[PDB]
C-alpha cells in the first residue's frame, strides 16, 4: 500500500442546526417534555460515537475538536502574555526578582475589591501570581512589555488559524478514514516532526537569545541597556565576546572533532548559585540531544519506501508460552477504536504530568523559581491534580472500550482474553494487597497515636524509638551523590541538590534547595502513597475487567457503560456499572493526591525552605518538626492543619482575603455535595410533586415538566462538588499560607 | 423467594416477559383486552427482583408488580 | 473434562486435590506417645470448658503484679486550673 | 438570519440578560456606593 | 504451541486454572506432604505437628516486639503471651468444629481423587476427627511455645 | 409435550476461566444449557471471555441459570439458534426449565395456566391494617 | 434602641479614624504624584463619605461601633428596612407577574416547551412593562387569580 493525502469536498455549513437543540441525537432532537432533556443535551454533546456509527464521521469530529481546543489554548496564552504587558510589574521584577512579588492582574475599584491590589512591590498594586510566567519570560530573554505584547498578538493570530483550520477540516476538506489510520506515518511525524524539530527549534532560541541575554542579567547590567536579541544574530561580535566558540561558523560541527562548543554547552549539572535555576548552558545542550534523539526515532516505521517497520508485524511476533498468540490483532483494535487510544494516552499523559511535578521542584529549571516558594508549591500541586485526573479518565475509556468496541468474533486479541478469563484472580489479589497496605501504613499511625496518648513515646514507630528507616531509597540517594566523577565522569556536580549531601544553594536570604533527609516519617507517608494508589487502581481496574459481565450480572454489557444499576434485586445492584467505578475512583484519587500534596507542603517548609543568613545558620519555616510530628494523625491535625491554616483565617482586611473567602466558600460547596451523595432522587421527585402543585394552583406551572436529577447525574453532581469543594479549599489554604509566610 | 403479581390492567404487550433475565413470567390466554393475553408469574422462585419487568410496563400504573420478600440463594443472585 | 449424571461429584470438580492418601510418615511410638498424652484434650466440650475456666483463671492469676503500672507513685499532684 | 437570531434567545438570552443586569447594578454602586439605607424617602 | 497455562484438570467450565504455582511437581509434592493433607493419618496426629510448628514460631514476634522487653528485662515472658494466643486459637477451632460438624454426620471432604479414582473415603471433618485435630493442635501449640522459650533460656541466637 | 433429555453431547472449546462453577454446583445446584449449532462459531462466554461453538449439538454447564438465559438469549439473536436449559441438582435428577411449555414465554400458549394474577387490578388493594395479624399480605389476595 | 446614635458614638469615630490611618500608611511607599496614590486617596475619600452618610442618616451604632438596623417598624428607620423592602416586593412581584404572563401566553400553543427553552423575545418585550402595574394583579384575584381545579 502507499500512504497519501486523502480528503473530501464541502460537507455543509449553516446556522440552521444552531437553531435546533440536540440535533446530533435522534432521540433528543424532538425537543423537551421534561427537564431531563436539558441535562442529557450537555452530557451527550461530546459522545460522538453515540451520535453516528460511521468511523469516518467520528474521526472527523474529533479532529476539528482538537483544532477548537488548540484555538482556546492559543487564546489563553495570548491573554497571559497580554496581561504581562499591560497589567503587570514584570519590568520592575526584572531588576529585583528576589524581593518584588510577581503580579499580573489589576482589579477595578468597585464595591471595595481594590483591597485585593496589595503591596506586591515595584510601586505596583495587584494580585500575586503563582503561574510562574515571570521566570519563563526572563528565561526566554524577554526584556520589555513590547515583546510580551508582540507574543500576545502572535498567539491571537495563531488562535485564529487553529479555529479556521477546524472549520476547514470538517466543513471544507475532511480527512478520510484511511488517512487517520496511517499510524506508522503519524508516529513518525510526531516523533520527528513535532518533537524533534520542536526541541531543535527551542535549542536555537536558547543559544541565540536566552543564553546571551541571561548572562547580561546575571552580570547585573540594567535590562533596558541589554542589546535586543537580534543584535546577537547580526553582529556575531557580541555573541563572540561572550561564548567565544562562535568565532568559527559551522566548524567544528561540520568538521566534527567535537567540540570547542563546551563553552556554551556542558554537562555541568546541579544548580546555578546566582539564579537558583538549572544551568541554561545545560538546558540548551539538553534540547540538542532531545532533538537528534527524536529525529532518529522518527524513522522506525515503514511508509512508502519499504524501509522501516510495520507495527502490525512487530506486535504479532511477540508471543510467549504464557500468553498465547497474544499481541496479534492489537493493531486492528488500536486503529479502529478511538476510546482504546484515548485510554492509553490519558494514562500516559497523566503519568507524565506527575513526573513533571516531581522533576520541576527537585531540579528548578527557570531562573529565580526555586526561592519563589509561592510558585513552586503551586506548580507541583497543579500538575499533581492534572495528572491525577487524566489517569482516572484512562479508566473510564478503557471501560467504555470494553462495553462498546470489544468484539471477540471480529477483533480478537488473546492478551485481552485470558485476562478476562481470570479477572477474579487479579481483583481478589489487588483486594488483598490494599488491605495489607492499609494496615501496614495507616495502622502504624494509629499505633503511634495511641502510644503517644498513653505516654509511651518509646513504643512508637519513630526515629527515636522503633525505627523504620527507608534504607533502599537512602542507598539510592547516596548513589546519586557519588555519581559525578565516579559513575558519570562527565558530570561535574550532582543531578539534583537533594542528592548533594554537603552542598547548599541560596538566593537572597532564602534557601533554593538542599539535600532532603529521609527517615521513619518518610517511610510511613510513602506506604500511605503506595496504599492509596493501589486502592484507586483496584476500583478502576475492577470496573474495567467486570464492565461486560459478572456472576451477579451475566449481561451487564447490554445495560451499557453508564447506567444507575439493575434494581434492588440480588440483594441490590447499585453502582455495578463501570461509570460508577470511575465515580468511586474519583474520590480515591482525591484522597491519594491530597495526602501527596500535604506530604510535599510540610516536607518542604519543614526540611527545605526557610531563611538563611551569612553565618550559615539555616532556619526552616516550620522548623524541622516533620520528623517527630508527621508520624501521628494528631500531629497532622495540629502542627500542620491547625498551625498553618492561621494565615488564611487571618487574611480578612489583607490583600489575601479572597483566599479567606474561597476557603469558606469551598467548605460550603464540599458539604453541599453531601446532599446529593447521601440521598436519592425518589425523595426529591416527590418533594417536587408538592411544589408543582403550588404552581398549578397559581396557573404558573411550566410545560417542561420538572424532574429530579437522574440517579447517575446525582452522583455526577455530587462527586463534582465534592472535588471542587475539597480541592479549592486546599488551594485557598495553600496560596494564603505560602504567600504570607514565604 | 420474592412475590410477583399481575393485574387485569395488563394489556398483553408482553414486554416484561421479554425483559426478565431469569424467565419468571409468561403469557397466557385471556379475554380482558384486545391482545387477548395476560402475564403470569408461575416461577417466582427464580426471580431476582431487578424489576426489569416493571421498568418495561406501559400501563398507567404497573400491571406487574414485584414485592421483594424472603431471601433465597436464587434471589440473592449468588453463583457461589 | 467429562460430564456424566452418573458421577456428579466428578462432574462438578469435587476433587481432593492435594490430598496425600499416603501411609503415615510419622514414626510409631512417637505417635503413640502423643496419642496417649494429648487424649484428654480430644474430647471436645470438655476442652472448651478447660480453656474457658482454665484460660479465665490463669488470666486472673496474672492479676498479681509489680512492674505493670500500679504506681501513681510519689509525685506531687498538680492543682491545676481554677484548682481542685 | 432568522436562524442566527434563533441561536440567540437560548440560554445566551440568560447571559445577555444577566450581563446587562450586572452592568446596571455595578454602575448604580459606582454612583451610589456603600448604601445601607434608602435615604430619600 | 505449548502453553503452560491450562484449564483445571482439563475442565474449562470449572473455577480454577492450572499454573506453575498450582500444579508444579514441586508444589504438588510439598502440599501433599504437609500435615494437613495427609488424609490417611490420624487427625490428632496431623494437628500436633501444626501446633508445634506454629507455636514455636509465635514466640519470636511477641517477645521481640512486646511492650515488656524492648530493652525491658521482662524478656522471654512474651512467649507466655504466645502461649495465650494458642489458647485463644484452640478455642476458635473447637468452636469451628462444634458448629460445623455434627456427631452422627459423616465426612464432608471429597472422596474422588483428582484422577477420578472413586477409591478413597476421607478425613477428619467429622465431629470426632476435628476435636482430635484441635486437641492435638493445642498440645502441640503449648509444647511449641515451651521449647522455643526453652531455647530462649539457654540463649545463643543472634536476634535474641 | 415432553421435554428433550440428554445428555452425552459434547461441550464447546474453551481454555478455562475463573468464572466457572464452584462448591455451590457440587452441593446445591448447577445448570446446563444446550443447543444446536450450524457452524463452528465463536461466542462470548458469560462467565469468561471467548469460546468456540462446536458444530452440531452443544452442551454447556453454568452456575445460576441467569447465566443460562443470558447466553441463550444471545444465542437466539446474534445467530439464530434454538436452545434449552435444565437444572441439574446434585443427586442426578435433572429438571427441564426453559422453554418448559413447547413455545417460548413471549408467545401465548393455550396449555398455560395463570399463576399469581389478581382480577381486581389497580391499586385497589386493602390497607395493611386490614390484614394486620392475618398472615396474609395485601397483594396475595 | 439601647444603642446610641452613630453621630455621637466614640467607637464609630475610632473606626473611621483607624481605617483612614491604615490606608494612609500605604500612601507612604508610593510617594506623591502616582497612580496608586491617587487610587488610595480615592478610597480614603470614599471612606470618609461612607461614615459621613451613616451618621448623617441617623443610624444607631452598637458598642461595637458599627451601625445596627431597626426593623420593628419604628418610623425613624423605615429607610433601614421598610422602604427598601416595599421596593423589593414591587420588583419581585414585577418579575413573577411578567414570568406568569409569559407562560399563559405560551401554554395554549403548538409545542409549549419549545418557547420555554427558546424564548419568544418579541412576546417577552411585549409583556415586560405589564409588571409596572402588576399590583393590579389584585383585580385579577377578584376573579381569575388562581385555578379552581385544585
Ligand atoms: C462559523 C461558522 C460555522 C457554522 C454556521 C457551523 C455550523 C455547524 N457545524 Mg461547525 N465548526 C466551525 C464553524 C461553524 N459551524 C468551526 C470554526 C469549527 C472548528 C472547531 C467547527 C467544527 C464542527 C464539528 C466537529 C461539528 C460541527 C457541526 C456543525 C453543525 C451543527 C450545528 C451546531 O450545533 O453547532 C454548535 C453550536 C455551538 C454554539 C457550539 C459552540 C462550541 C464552542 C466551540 C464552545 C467554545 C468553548 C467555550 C469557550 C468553553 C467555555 C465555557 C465556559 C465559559 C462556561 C452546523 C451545520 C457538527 C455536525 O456536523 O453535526 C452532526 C459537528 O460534528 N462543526
Ligand atoms: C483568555 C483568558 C483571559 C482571561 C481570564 C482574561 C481576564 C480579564 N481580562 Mg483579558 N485579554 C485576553 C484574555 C483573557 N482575559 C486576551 C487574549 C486579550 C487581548 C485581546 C485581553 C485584553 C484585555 C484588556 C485590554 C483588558 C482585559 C481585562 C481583563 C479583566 C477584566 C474582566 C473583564 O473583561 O471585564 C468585563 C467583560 C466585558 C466588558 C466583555 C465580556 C479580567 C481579569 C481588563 C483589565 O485588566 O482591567 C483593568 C482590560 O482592560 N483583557
Ligand atoms: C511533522 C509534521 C507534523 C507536526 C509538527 C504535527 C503537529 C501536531 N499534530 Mg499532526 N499529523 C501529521 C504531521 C504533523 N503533526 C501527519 C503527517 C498526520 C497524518 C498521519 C498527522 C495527523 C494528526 C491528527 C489526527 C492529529 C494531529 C494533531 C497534532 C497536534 C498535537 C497537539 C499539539 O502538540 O499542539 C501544539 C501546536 C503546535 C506545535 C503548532 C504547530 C502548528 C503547525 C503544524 C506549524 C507548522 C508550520 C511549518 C513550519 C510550516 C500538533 C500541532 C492532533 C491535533 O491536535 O489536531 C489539531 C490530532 O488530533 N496530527
Ligand atoms: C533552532 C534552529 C536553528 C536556526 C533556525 C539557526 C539559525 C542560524 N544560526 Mg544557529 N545553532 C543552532 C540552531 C539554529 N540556528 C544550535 C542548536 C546550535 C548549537 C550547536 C547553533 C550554533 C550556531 C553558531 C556557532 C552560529 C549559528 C549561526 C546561525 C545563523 C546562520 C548565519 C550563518 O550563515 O553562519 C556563518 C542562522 C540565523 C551563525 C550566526 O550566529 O550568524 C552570524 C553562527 O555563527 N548557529
Ligand atoms: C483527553 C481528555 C478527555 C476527552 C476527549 C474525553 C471525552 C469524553 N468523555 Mg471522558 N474523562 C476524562 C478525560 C476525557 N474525556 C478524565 C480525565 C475523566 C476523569 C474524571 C473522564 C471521565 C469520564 C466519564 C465518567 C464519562 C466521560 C465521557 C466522555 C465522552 C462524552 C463526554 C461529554 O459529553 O462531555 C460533556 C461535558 C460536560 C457535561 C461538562 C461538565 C462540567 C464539569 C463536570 C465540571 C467543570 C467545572 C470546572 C472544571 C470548574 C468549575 C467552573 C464552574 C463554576 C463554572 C467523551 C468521549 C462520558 C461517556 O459516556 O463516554 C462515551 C462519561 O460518562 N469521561
Ligand atoms: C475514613 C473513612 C474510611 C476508611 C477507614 C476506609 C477504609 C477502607 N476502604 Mg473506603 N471509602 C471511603 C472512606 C473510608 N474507607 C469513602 C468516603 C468512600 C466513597 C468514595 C470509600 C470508597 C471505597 C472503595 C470503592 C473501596 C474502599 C476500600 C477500603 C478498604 C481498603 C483496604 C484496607 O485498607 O484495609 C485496612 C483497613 C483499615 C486501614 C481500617 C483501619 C483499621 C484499624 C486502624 C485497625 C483495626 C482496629 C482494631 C484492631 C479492630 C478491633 C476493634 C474491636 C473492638 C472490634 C479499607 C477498609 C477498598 C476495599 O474494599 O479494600 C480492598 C475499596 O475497593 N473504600
Ligand atoms: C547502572 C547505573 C548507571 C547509569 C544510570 C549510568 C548513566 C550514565 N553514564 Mg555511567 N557507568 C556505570 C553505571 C551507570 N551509568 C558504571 C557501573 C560504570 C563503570 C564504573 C560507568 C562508567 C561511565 C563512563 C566512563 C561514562 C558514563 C556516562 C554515563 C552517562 C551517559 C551514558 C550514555 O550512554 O550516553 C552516550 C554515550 C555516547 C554516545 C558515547 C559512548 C562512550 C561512552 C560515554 C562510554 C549517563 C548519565 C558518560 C558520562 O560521563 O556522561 C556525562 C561516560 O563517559 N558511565
Ligand atoms: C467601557 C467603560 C465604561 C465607561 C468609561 C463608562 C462610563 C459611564 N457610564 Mg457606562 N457601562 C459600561 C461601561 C462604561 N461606562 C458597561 C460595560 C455597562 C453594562 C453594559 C455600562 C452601563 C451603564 C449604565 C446603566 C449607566 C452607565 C453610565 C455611565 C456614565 C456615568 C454618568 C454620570 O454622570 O454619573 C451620574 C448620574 C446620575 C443620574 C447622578 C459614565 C460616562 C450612566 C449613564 O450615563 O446613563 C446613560 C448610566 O446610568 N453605564
Ligand atoms: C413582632 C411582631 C410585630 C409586627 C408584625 C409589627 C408590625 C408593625 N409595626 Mg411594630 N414593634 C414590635 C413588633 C411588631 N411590629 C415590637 C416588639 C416593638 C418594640 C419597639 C415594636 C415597635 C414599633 C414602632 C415604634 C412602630 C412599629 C410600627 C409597625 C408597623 C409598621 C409597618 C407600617 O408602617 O405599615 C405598612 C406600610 C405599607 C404597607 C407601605 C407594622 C404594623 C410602626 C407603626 O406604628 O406604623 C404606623 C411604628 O411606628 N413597631
Ligand atoms: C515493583 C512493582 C511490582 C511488584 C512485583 C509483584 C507484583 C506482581 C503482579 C503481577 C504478577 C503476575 C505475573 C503473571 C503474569 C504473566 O504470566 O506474565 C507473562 C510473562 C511470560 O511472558 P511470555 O512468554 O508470555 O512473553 C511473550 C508475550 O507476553 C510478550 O509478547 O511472565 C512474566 O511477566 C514474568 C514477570 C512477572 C513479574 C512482573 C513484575
Amino acid at each position: 500500500e502507499v500512504k497519501i493525502i486523502l480528503d473530501r469536498d464541502p460537507i455543509k455549513t449553516s446556522f440552521e442546526q444552531w437553531a435546533k437543540p440536540g440535533h446530533f441525537s435522534r432521540t433528543i432532537a424532538k425537543g423537551p417534555d421534561t427537564t431531563t432533556w436539558i441535562w442529557n443535551l450537555h452530557a451527550d454533546a461530546h459522545d460522538f460515537d453515540s451520535h453516528t456509527s460511521d468511523l469516518e464521521e467520528i474521526s472527523r469530529k474529533v479532529f476539528s475538536a482538537h483544532f477548537g481546543q488548540l484555538s482556546i489554548i492559543f487564546l489563553w496564552l495570548s491573554g497571559m502574555y497580554f496581561h504581562g504587558a499591560r497589567f503587570s510589574n514584570y519590568e520592575a521584577w526584572l531588576n529585583d526578582p528576589t524581593h518584588i512579588r510577581p503580579s499580573a492582574q489589576v482589579v477595578w475599584p468597585i464595591v471595595g475589591q481594590e483591597i485585593l491590589n496589595g503591596d506586591v512591590g515595584g510601586g505596583f498594586r495587584g494580585i500575586q501570581i503563582t503561574s510562574g510566567f515571570f521566570q519563563i519570560w526572563r528565561a526566554s530573554g524577554i526584556t520589555s512589555e513590547l515583546q510580551l505584547y508582540c507574543t500576545a498578538i502572535g498567539a491571537l493570530v495563531f488562535a485564529g488559524l487553529m479555529l479556521f483550520a477546524g472549520w476547514f477540516h470538517y466543513h471544507k476538506a475532511a480527512p478520510k478514514l484511511a488517512w487517520f489510520q496511517d499510524v506508522e506515518s503519524m508516529l513518525n511525524h510526531h516523533l520527528a516532526g513535532l518533537l524533534g524539530l520542536g526541541s531543535l527549534s527551542w535549542a536555537g532560541h536558547q543559544v541565540h537569545v536566552s543564553l546571551p541575554i541571561n548572562q547580561f542579567l546575571n552580570a547585573g547590567v540594567d535590562p533596558k541597556e541589554i542589546p535586543l536579541p537580534h543584535e546577537f544574530i547580526l553582529n556575531r561580535d557580541l555573541l563572540a565576546q561572550l561564548y567565544p566558540s562562535f568565532a568559527e561558523g559551522a566548524t567544528p560541527f561540520f568538521t566534527l572533532n567535537w567540540s570547542k562548543y563546551a563553552d556554551f554547552l556542558t554537562f555541568r549539572g546541579g544548580l546555578d548559585p546566582l539564579t537558583g535555576g538549572l544551568w541554561l548552558t545545560d538546558i540548551a545542550h539538553h534540547h540538542l540531544a532531545i532533538a537528534i534523539l527524536f529525529l532518529i526515532a522518527g524513522h522506525m516505521y515503514r511508509t512508502n519506501w519499504g524501509i522501516g517497520h510495520g507495527i502490525k508485524d512487530i506486535l504479532e511476533a511477540h508471543k510467549g508460552p504464557f500468553t498465547g498468540q497474544g499481541h496479534k490483532g492489537l493493531y486492528e483494535i488500536l486503529t479502529t477504536s478511538w476510546h482504546a487510544q484515548l485510554s492509553i494516552n490519558l494514562a500516559m499523559l497523566g503519568s507524565l504530568t506527575i513526573v513533571v511535578a516531581q522533576h520541576m521542584y527537585s531540579m528548578p529549571p527557570y531562573p529565580y523559581l526555586a526561592t519563589d516558594y509561592a510558585t513552586q508549591l503551586s506548580l507541583f500541586t497543579h500538575h499533581m491534580w492534572i495528572g491525577g485526573f487524566l489517569i482516572v479518565g484512562a479508566a473510564a475509556h478503557a471501560a467504555i472500550f470494553m462495553v462498546r468496541d470489544y468484539d471477540p468474533t471480529t477483533r480478537y486479541n488473546d492478551l485481552l482474553d485470558r485476562v478476562l478469563r481470570h479477572r477474579d484472580a487479579i481483583i481478589s489479589h489487588l483486594n488483598w494487597v490494599c488491605i495489607f497496605l492499609g494496615f501496614h501504613s495507616f495502622g502504624l499511625y494509629i499505633h503511634n497515636d495511641t502510644m503517644s496518648a498513653l505516654g509511651r513515646p518509646q513504643d512508637m514507630f519513630s526515629d527515636t524509638a522503633i525505627q523504620l528507616q527507608p534504607v533502599f531509597a537512602q542507598w539510592i540517594q547516596n548513589t546519586h551523590a557519588l555519581a559525578p566523577g565516579t559513575t558519570a565522569p562527565g558530570a561535574t556536580a550532582s543531578t539534583s541538590l537533594t542528592w548533594g549531601g554537603g552542598d547548599l544553594v541560596a538566593v537572597g536570604n532564602k534557601v533554593a534547595l538542599l539535600p532532603i533527609p529521609l527517615g521513619t516519617a518518610d517511610f510511613l507517608v510513602h506506604h500511605i502513597h503506595a496504599f492509596t494508589i493501589h486502592v484507586t487502581v483496584l476500583i478502576l481496574l475492577k470496573g474495567v475487567l467486570f464492565a461486560r459481565s459478572s456472576r451477579l450480572i451475566p449481561d451487564k454489557a447490554n445495560l451499557g457503560f453508564r447506567f444507575p444499576c439493575d434494581g434492588p434485586g440480588r440483594g441490590g445492584t447499585c453502582q455495578v456499572s463501570a461509570w460508577d467505578h470511575v465515580f468511586l475512583g474519583l474520590f480515591w484519587m482525591y484522597n491519594s493526591i491530597s495526602v501527596v500534596i500535604f506530604h510535599f507542603s510540610w516536607k518542604m517548609q519543614s526540611d527545605v525552605w526557610g531563611t538563611i543568613n551569612d553565618q550559615g545558620v539555616v532556619t526552616h519555616i516550620t522548623t524541622g518538626n516533620f520528623a517527630q510530628s508527621s508520624i501521628t494523625i494528631n500531629g497532622w491535625l495540629r502542627d500542620f492543619l491547625w498551625a498553618q491554616a492561621s494565615q488564611v483565617i487571618q487574611s480578612y482586611g489583607s490583600s489575601l482575603s479572597a483566599y479567606g473567602l474561597f476557603f469558606l466558600g469551598a467548605h460550603f460547596v464540599w458539604a453541599f455535595s453531601l446532599m446529593f451523595l447521601f440521598s436519592g432522587r425518589g425523595y426529591w421527585q416527590e418533594l417536587i410533586e408538592s411544589i408543582v402543585w403550588a404552581h398549578n394552583k397559581l396557573k404558573v406551572a411550566p410545560a417542561t415538566q420538572p424532574r429530579a436529577l437522574s440517579i447517575v447525574q446525582g452522583r455526577a453532581v455530587g462527586v463534582t462538588h465534592y472535588l471542587l469543594g475539597g480541592i479549592a479549599t486546599t488551594w485557598a489554604f495553600f496560596l494564603a499560607r505560602i504567600i504570607a509566610v514565604g | 423467594s420474592h412475590s410477583v403479581k399481575i393485574y387485569d390492567t395488563c394489556i398483553g404487550c408482553t414486554q416484561c416477559v421479554r425483559a426478565c433475565p431469569t424467565d419468571v413470567l409468561e403469557m397466557i390466554p385471556w379475554g380482558g383486552c384486545k391482545a387477548k393475553q395476560i402475564a403470569s408469574a408461575p416461577r417466582t422462585e427464580d426471580c431476582v427482583g431487578c424489576k426489569r419487568c416493571e421498568s418495561a410496563c406501559p400501563t398507567d400504573f404497573l400491571s406487574v408488580r414485584v414485592y421483594l420478600w424472603h431471601e433465597t440463594t436464587r434471589s440473592m443472585g449468588l453463583a457461589y | 473434562v467429562y460430564f456424566d449424571l452418573e458421577d456428579i461429584g466428578n462432574t462438578t470438580g469435587q476433587w481432593d486435590l492435594y490430598g496425600s492418601d499416603a501411609p503415615s510418615p510419622y514414626s510409631p511410638l512417637q505417635s503413640k506417645f502423643f496419642e496417649t498424652f494429648a487424649a484428654p484434650f480430644t474430647k471436645r466440650g470438655l476442652l472448651l470448658k478447660f480453656l474457658i475456666l482454665g484460660g479465665g483463671s490463669t488470666l486472673a492469676y496474672f492479676s498479681t503484679t509489680a512492674s505493670g503500672d500500679i504506681l501513681p507513685i510519689v509525685k506531687g499532684p498538680q492543682l491545676p486550673p481554677k484548682l481542685g | 438570519r432568522d436562524l442566527k437570531t434563533y441561536l440567540s434567545v437560548a440560554p445566551v438570552a440568560s447571559t445577555l440578560w444577566f450581563a446587562a443586569l450586572a452592568g446596571l447594578l455595578i454602575e448604580i454602586n459606582r454612583l451610589f456606593p456603600d448604601a445601607l439605607t434608602f435615604p430619600f424617602f | 504451541t505449548y502453553q503452560v497455562v491450562q484449564p483445571i484438570n482439563g475442565d474449562p467450565f470449572i473455577g480454577s486454572l492450572e499454573t506453575p504455582v498450582t500444579s508444579s511437581p514441586l508444589v504438588a509434592w510439598y502440599l501433599s506432604n504437609l500435615p494437613g493433607y495427609r488424609t490417611a493419618v490420624n487427625p490428632l496426629l496431623r494437628g500436633i505437628e501444626v501446633g508445634l510448628a506454629h507455636g514455636f514460631f509465635l514466640v519470636g514476634p511477641f517477645v521481640k516486639a512486646g511492650p515488656l522487653r524492648n530493652t525491658e528485662i521482662a524478656g522471654q515472658a512474651g512467649s507466655l503471651a504466645a502461649a495465650g494466643l494458642v489458647v485463644i486459637l484452640s478455642i476458635c477451632l473447637t468452636i469451628y468444629g462444634i458448629s460445623s460438624f455434627n456427631e452422627g454426620d459423616p465426612s464432608t471432604a471429597p472422596s474422588l481423587t483428582l484422577t477420578g479414582r472413586k477409591k478413597q473415603p476421607d478425613q477428619l471433618q467429622t465431629a470426632d476427627g476435628w476435636a482430635k485435630f484441635t486437641g492435638g493442635f493445642f498440645f502441640g501449640g503449648i509444647s511449641g511455645v515451651i521449647w522455643a522459650f526453652f531455647l530462649l533460656y539457654v540463649l545463643d541466637l543472634p536476634y535474641y | 409435550t415432553p421435554p428433550e433429555l440428554d445428555p452425552n453431547t459434547p461441550s464447546p472449546i474453551f481454555g478455562g476461566s475463573t468464572g466457572g462453577l464452584l462448591r455451590k454446583a457440587q452441593v446445591e445446584e448447577f445448570y446446563v444449557i444446550t443447543w444446536e449449532s450450524p457452524k463452528e462459531q465463536i461466542f462470548e462466554m458469560p462467565t469468561g471471555g471467548a469460546a468456540i461453538m462446536r458444530e452440531g449439538p452443544n452442551l454447556l454447564k453454568l452456575a445460576r441459570k441467569e447465566q443460562c438465559l443470558a447466553l441463550g438469549t444471545r444465542l437466539r439473536s446474534k445467530y439464530k439458534i434454538k436452545y434449552q436449559f435444565y437444572r441439574v441438582f446434585p443427586s442426578g435428577e435433572v429438571q427441564y426449565l426453559h422453554p418448559k411449555d413447547g413455545v417460548y414465554p413471549e408467545k401465548v400458549n393455550p396449555g398455560r395456566q395463570g399463576v399469581g394474577v389478581n382480577f381486581r387490578s389497580i391499586g385497589k388493594n386493602v390497607s395493611p391494617i386490614e390484614v394486620k395479624f392475618t398472615g396474609k399480605q395485601p397483594y396475595d389476595l | 434602641s439601647g444603642l446610641t446614635p452613630c453621630k455621637e458614638s466614640k467607637q464609630f469615630a475610632k473606626r473611621e479614624k483607624q481605617s483612614i490611618k491604615k490606608l494612609e500608611s500605604s500612601l507612604k511607599i508610593y510617594a506623591a504624584d502616582s497612580a496608586p496614590a491617587l487610587a488610595i486617596n480615592a478610597t480614603i475619600e470614599k471612606t470618609k463619605r461612607r461614615f459621613d452618610n451613616y451618621a448623617k442618616q441617623g443610624l444607631l451604632c452598637g458598642a461595637d461601633g458599627l451601625p445596627h438596623l431597626i426593623v420593628s417598624g419604628d418610623q425613624r428607620h423605615w429607610g433601614e428596612f421598610i422602604t427598601p423592602g416595599i421596593l423589593f416586593l414591587y420588583i419581585a412581584g414585577w418579575i413573577g407577574w411578567v414570568g406568569r404572563s409569559y407562560l399563559i401566553a405560551i401554554r395554549d400553543e403548538k409545542k409549549p416547551t419549545q418557547k420555554e427553552i427558546i424564548i419568544d423575545v418579541p412576546l417577552a418585550s411585549r409583556l415586560v412593562f405589564r409588571g409596572f402595574s402588576w399590583p393590579i394583579a389584585a383585580y385579577r384575584e377578584l376573579l381569575n387569580g388562581e385555578l379552581v381545579a385544585k
